[PDB]
């Protein structure tokens, strides 16, 4: 009952945020932050009235709340909505990371501020859209409609030091990534429809039952194919990966963009709730090439953080080997590695929204970010470089922090299941502290290497260092207490393990 | 014995109001602040002893909440405490107090005093989960916790680039090696379903009745996290540029803390690796090389910390030389009695060089007796405990018993090295000393300088450690054997200062023939660079690092996935060159096109 409300709350607050700026410049933030704090209460509030700590498992499917009305009855269609742990612990860290985008983007104070809270709104609504639908064709539709705001706000909102052309040129690349990568997965859920209504005769979008379906073995394999490429164009997974540090890059210098869209993993939770149950004997013979992958990204993402000259770009890649971990635990099949994932990306997702943030206030402090013209920032800022290093150290898999925790519960599981790819990705842990360690000291230790770098610079306000600090707590309470997290997403994680391994 | 949480507390809290305070609050608040929460922690640890002894030694779990639960996993925020855990806590919360007073006399007037102090603070918090930890993965949690505290406080002056870069590879193989320890923590979980110490013992024989190899493999990986640690083979390296950092940091990690982790994962884990009795004698042999190359190094270095470094790696070896043999009492006895001896050494250096100038060559100074000899004479006994000199001092005693339970298991060869290592000890130590303070001049700390004073002599030999019950006992030996080995060992230590007597103490020509020699010049460039590890750890890994680094900035792969964009462009172009806006072409091209539909028509009918 309340998830259409969950999702259409980001759009009517985007429809009010965009008219309401006739009323006064400094209107819609207002608008914005209202929205998403009714939308982040309503999350909080199914979370108490769920009761995930006590549900247990009881098979695919299982909603703890549900919501359906037919859309387009011709093709058995429907906006079906539902909600579980996972999708619900996705749909609050969405509200979280809007709420901090919308306070993030306070300053700007610009002539057409509403249609960039409607863009971001919108990028909201369509991510937790996305979270919340269990019909294919509406997942689709939520999954290429998060995009065409994204695509506007960097486009015409993005870093203002650089050309326009390069913006165009970044946002271009990101939305034919997207929307050829989902229109693959548009392909594979029409050709999934098809065979259930050749094997049955009832036309059906529905997740539920195209679940249990009469299929043999090589058209499964190019159907799960194309889901995977679709996600893992979205996750990234190597080679289809370059849109991040363009469009990282090219961002927005507040980035919001960043935490409205683009750091909340909408993949991977594609990959759980889709590929693994829909496809279970394709994803367990594509288990090896998948965490191959992933490996292979792991690397490439730290050799590429590492000789990245750019704080946003290295970021990016922190996120690129992050996911390479994820991916590692999406196709083990085993319980603990499914937890495990889901609290790295709730904690990479933490953490990655402070070091964008700091990386943002760091670039309206001295207005550059080539590292190689900075150095020794510790005693020209206040408060940055100790919550760049706490981030800088939480991004690296230390145990405070719930990115540890994640990764370390993703490596367990993984070394029960397959051992070889368990060490490759520890070397691959030590390489992510070797990158984190060379931006901190590329950046805040040393000596200044430029004339900006070599003058005391302003401190933060209260609102940007409440939000950091909201950040700084969230991490380390689930470093030290991540058991709410893992009670909420339990029956889920365990149903979708239950289904891969009880059919192969 | 219900307030061993405050151990953890008290540090914790001093280090969040030192770090949110900024440097904001004046120096005597911030010593008060720092000083006092180690100092409360040091009070608790000594109540927790108080009744620990008074309940007759019982292993005490004091548990406060569950860390993960997913199926059989089952972690828990559990502290425990025996003999073992309350002896180095006792000797990491007092050496850290003690420390914590001489930095707070030695860094007055210091920018990042308060920044200092919260690291401290925070490094004692993370030794102190280390050595309470009931299960691996707290442990594992004190262990990341010392290693980014010591990189913290090792490149603690930023402005200057090499320490960084000596605070990041120390980082890296300490990371190295804590990684190894995970691969541990994955097969003992892997095996046995648990990450209790108790369980791990409790299950161990029973599961690994039929096979033990992936004990072995647990055991081995073990070993690796704790020469990881304890800067032992292969990864030992970050010590002598880890030097570079200020003296209590160096007093921290060489005496309280860092070096002494991978002793207590050997002991802790005693039983797992009475089961692997191969991996325990490679400890021994690790221990026994680690100790020959560090005491060859310390040989020819030419400065006081760098001499201490390996002197610290030398004893460390002699540590590890007793696991190796089973003798754990000894191993924990020769760990405080060093601990005090190394942190007074690093004090007394820290002394002499804020005593004399900016940091110098040791051949510069000379005669230093006279000027500063408080300090004299606190080398003076620090280092006749760093050479186990007899009847005075408790280092004699701990390498007695090492030695003692080296040479009662068989082990003659590790007792040869133990010998030849205690040898080379004196002889380095007593070169340094004779260097710096023989020929011709070119209350907040004096207390622990007292302290440390009184500890390194047989005042630290007398006190007992509680390790009945934890540990298994050392193998006894004859009367008559131990006194033989006892008189060998200080006659071997005698003549280590007479030969370094004769050598360094007047006017050097033996000493500079052997040295101006081409096979001497050869053998002290290697030995003076660490055997070349460094040398080989940078051409084996560094480097190929940072080739492949430089070969991808580009990145590949995406040109790789650009490809089809520029042959989308190219074909576009080529495509754009019909239409040239003829009309006589474009009839032409409808006839061609005829054609074409035509005689697919006829040849597919
Ligand atoms: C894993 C592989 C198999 C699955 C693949 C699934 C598809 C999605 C993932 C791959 C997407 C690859 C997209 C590559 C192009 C990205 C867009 C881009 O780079 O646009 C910018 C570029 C112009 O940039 P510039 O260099 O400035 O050129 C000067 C122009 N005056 O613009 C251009 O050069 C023109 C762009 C034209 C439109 C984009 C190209 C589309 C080509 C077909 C893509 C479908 C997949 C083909 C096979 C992939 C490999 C097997
Ligand atoms: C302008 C020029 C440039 C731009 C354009 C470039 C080209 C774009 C198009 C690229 C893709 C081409 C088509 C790929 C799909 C081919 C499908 C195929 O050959 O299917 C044959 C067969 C069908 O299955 P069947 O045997 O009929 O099943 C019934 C048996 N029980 O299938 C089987 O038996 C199983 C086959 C499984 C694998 C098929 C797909 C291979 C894809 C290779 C790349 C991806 C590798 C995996 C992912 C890596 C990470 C992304
Ligand atoms: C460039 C981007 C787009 C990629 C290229 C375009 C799509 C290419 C799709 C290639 C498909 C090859 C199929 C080859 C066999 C066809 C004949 C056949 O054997 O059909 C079997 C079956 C119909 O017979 P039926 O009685 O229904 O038997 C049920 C079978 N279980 O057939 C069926 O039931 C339906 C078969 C559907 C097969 C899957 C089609 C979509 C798969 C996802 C997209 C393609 C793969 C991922 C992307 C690759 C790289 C780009
Ligand atoms: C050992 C290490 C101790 C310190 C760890 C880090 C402390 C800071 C962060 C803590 C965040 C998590 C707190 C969780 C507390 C909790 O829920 O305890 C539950 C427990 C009651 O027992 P029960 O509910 O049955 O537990 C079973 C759980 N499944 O409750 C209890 O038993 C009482 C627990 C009281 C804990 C008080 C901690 C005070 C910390 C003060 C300093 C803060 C330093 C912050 C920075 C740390 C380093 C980043
Ligand atoms: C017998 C062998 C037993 C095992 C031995 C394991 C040895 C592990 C590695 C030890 C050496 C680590 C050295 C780290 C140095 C860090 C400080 C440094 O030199 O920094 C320089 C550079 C700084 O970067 P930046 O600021 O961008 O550049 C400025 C210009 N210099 O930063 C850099 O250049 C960073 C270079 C990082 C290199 C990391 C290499 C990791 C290798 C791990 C191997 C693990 C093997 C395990 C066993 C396998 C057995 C089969
Ligand atoms: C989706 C965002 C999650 C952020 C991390 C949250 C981690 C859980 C924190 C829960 C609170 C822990 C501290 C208070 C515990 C109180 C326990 C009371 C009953 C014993």
């Amino acid at each position: 009952m309340l998830l259409p409300w969950l999702i259409l709350i980001p759009f009517i607050g985007g429809f009010l945020c965009w008219q309401t700026e006739r009323f006064g410049v400094k209107v819609p933030r207002w608008i914005a932050l209202i929205t998403m704090g009714l939308t982040l209460a309503l999350s909080l509030q199914l979370w108490l009235q769920g009761g995930y700590s006590l549900t247990q498992s009881a098979g695919i499917p299982q909603w703890q709340s549900e919501f359906d009305m037919p859309w387009i009855p011709r093709f058995g269609i429907s906006i079906h909505l539902a909600i579980d742990g996972l999708s619900l612990l996705m749909v609050v860290l969405t509200g979280l990371l809007g709420v901090l985008a919308v306070l993030c983007s306070w300053k700007e104070i610009e002539k057409y501020q509403g249609f960039f809270h409607l863009n971001l709104m919108w990028i909201l609504g369509g991510v937790i859209g996305v979270f919340l639908a269990i019909d294919m064709f509406l997942f689709f539709f939520f999954w290429e409609m998060m995009l065409v705001p994204m695509y506007f706000l960097i486009a015409l909102w993005g870093h203002k030091a650089s050309d326009g052309k390069t913006r165009i040129t970044a946002a271009t690349k990101f939305f034919i990534y997207t929307q050829a990568s989902g229109l693959v997965m548009l392909i594979a859920i029409l050709a999934l429809v098809f065979v259930h209504y050749n094997a049955t005769g009832v036309w059906t979008f529905n997740y539920e039952e195209l679940l249990n379906t009469p299929m043999s073995s090589g058209v499964e394999y190019l159907l799960m194919l194309g889901f995977f490429i679709a996600f893992a164009v979205k996750m990234p997974v190597v080679p289809l990966h370059g849109w991040l540090p363009d469009a990282h890059s090219q961002a927005p210098t507040a980035g919001s963009v960043d935490l409205a869209g683009i750091l909340l993993k909408t993949a991977a939770y594609g990959l759980l709730r889709f590929s693994l149950p829909l496809f279970p004997n394709a994803s367990a013979e594509f288990a090896p090439i998948a965490m191959w992958l992933g490996v292979i990204g792991i690397f490439y993402g730290a050799w590429m953080a590492f000789a990245q000259t750019d704080i946003k770009r290295l970021i990016a890649y922190t996120s690129v080997s992050h996911m390479g971990f994820v991916l590692i635990a999406i196709y083990t099949g085993s319980q603990l590695a499914y937890q495990g994932a889901v609290i790295q990306m709730i904690a990479h997702g933490l953490s990655a929204a402070g070091l964008f943030i700091l990386c943002g206030q760091l670039y309206e402090r001295i207005h550059t970010r080539d590292m190689r013209m900075m150095g020794g920032l510790w005693s020209k800022m206040k408060w940055l470089p100790a919550l760049s290093l706490f981030f800088a150290v939480a991004t690296l898999g230390m145990p405070g922090t719930g990115n540890f925790v994640g990764e370390f519960m993703i490596l367990f599981g993984s070394f029960q299941v397959v051992p070889v790819i368990t060490v490759i990705s520890t070397f691959g842990l030590v390489f992510a502290s070797v990158y984190s360690l060379a931006m901190l000291h590329r950046a805040y230790f040393g000596k200044a290497k430029s004339q900006i770098a070599s003058q005391e610079l302003p401190g933060m306000s209260l609102r940007e260092l409440f939000m950091i600090l909201l950040l700084v707590v969230l991490l380390v309470l689930l470093g030290f207490y991540p058991q709410p997290i893992l009670d909420t997403s339990h029956s889920a994680i365990g149903n979708i393990q239950q289904w891969f391994v009880n059919s192969v | 014995m219900n307030m061993l949480a405050l151990t953890i507390i008290l540090p914790l809290i001093g280090f969040v109001l030192l770090a949110f305070s900024r440097g904001r609050w004046s120096e005597n608040v911030s010593a008060i602040v720092g000083v006092g929460s180690v100092g409360l922690a040091a009070l608790v640890t000594a109540f927790i002893g108080v009744d620990f002894f008074a309940n007759g030694e019982q292993t005490y779990s004091q548990p406060l909440w569950t860390w993960m639960s997913v199926g059989d996993f089952n972690i828990g925020f559990n502290l425990v405490l025996d003999g073992l855990s309350l002896t180095m806590l006792s000797v990491v919360t007092g050496v850290g107090f003690l420390i914590h007073m001489y930095a707070s006399w030695y860094m007055r007037g210091e920018e990042g005093y308060s920044r200092f102090f919260a690291y401290t603070n925070l490094f004692i918090a993370s030794m102190v989960v280390l050595v309470l930890a009931d299960n691996l993965l707290l442990m594992y949690l004190g262990w990341e916790g010392v290693g980014l505290c010591s990189y913290l406080l090792i490149g603690f002056y930023y402005t200057d680039p090499k320490n960084g870069a000596a605070a990041m590879k120390a980082f890296v193989v300490t990371r190295v090696g804590d990684v190894f320890l995970a691969f541990a923590l994955f097969i003992l979980y892997n095996e046995l379903g648990t990450l209790n110490f108790r369980e791990m013992v409790e299950l161990a024989p029973a599961h690994f009745a039929d096979g033990n190899n992936m004990l072995m493999w647990a055991t081995l990986m073990l070993l690796g996290g704790a020469v990881g640690k304890s800067a032992q083979l292969p990864l030992q390296t970050w010590l002598a540029d880890a030097m570079a950092g200020p003296t209590p940091v160096s007093a921290l990690i060489h005496a309280a803390t860092m070096v002494t982790a991978g002793v207590y994962l050997i002991a802790r884990t005693h039983g797992l690796f009475l089961m692997t009795p191969e991996v325990l004698h490679l400890v021994g042999i690790v221990g026994a090389v680690t100790l020959l190359l560090a005491g060859f190094a310390a040989l020819v270095q030419t400065d006081i910390k760098r001499v201490l470094a390996y002197s610290t790696m030398s004893q460390i070896g002699y540590m590890f030389l007793a696991l190796g043999v089973q003798a754990w009492d000894a191993a924990i006895f020769h760990l405080m009695t060093h601990a005090f001896f190394k942190a007074l050494l690093f004090l007394a250096s820290g002394s002499v060089i804020l005593a004399c100038h900016h940091e110098q060559n040791i051949f510069k100074m000379g005669g230093l007796r006279k000027s500063i000899p408080l300090v004299y004479l606190c080398f003076l006994v620090g280092g006749a405990a760093l050479s186990a000199l007899p009847l005075v001092t408790a280092g004699f005693f701990s390498k007695d018993e090492i030695l003692a339970g080296a040479m009662a298991n068989g082990h003659i060869n590790l007792m040869v090295a133990g010998l030849v290592g205690a040898f080379m000890t004196s002889l380095y130590t007593f070169r340094m000393i004779f260097i710096v303070f023989h020929g011709k001049e070119q209350v907040t700390h004096s207390l622990p300088l007292i302290v440390l004073l009184i500890l390194s002599t047989f005042v630290g030999a007398l006190i007992v450690p509680p390790l009945q019950g934890v540990l298994p006992q050392t193998t006894e030996l004859a009367h008559g054997s131990m006194l033989t080995l006892e008189i060998t060992s200080g006659v071997v230590a005698v003549v280590g200062i007479l030969l370094a007597a004769w050598l360094w103490l007047g006017k050097r020509t033996l000493v500079t023939s052997i040295a101006n020699s081409a096979p001497g010049r050869l053998l002290g460039t290697w030995w003076y660079n660490a055997w070349g590890f460094d040398w080989l750890y940078d051409k084996v890994f560094v480097k190929p690092f940072l080739g492949i680094a430089w070969l991808l900035k580009r990145d590949p792969l995406n040109s790789m996935m650009n490809i089809p964009a520029v042959l989308s462009r190219f074909a576009g172009k080529g495509l754009l060159l019909s239409e040239n806006g003829y009309l006589r072409w474009y009839v032409a091209s409808m006839s061609i096109g005829a054609v074409v539909v035509l005689a697919l028509l006829m040849v597919l009918r």
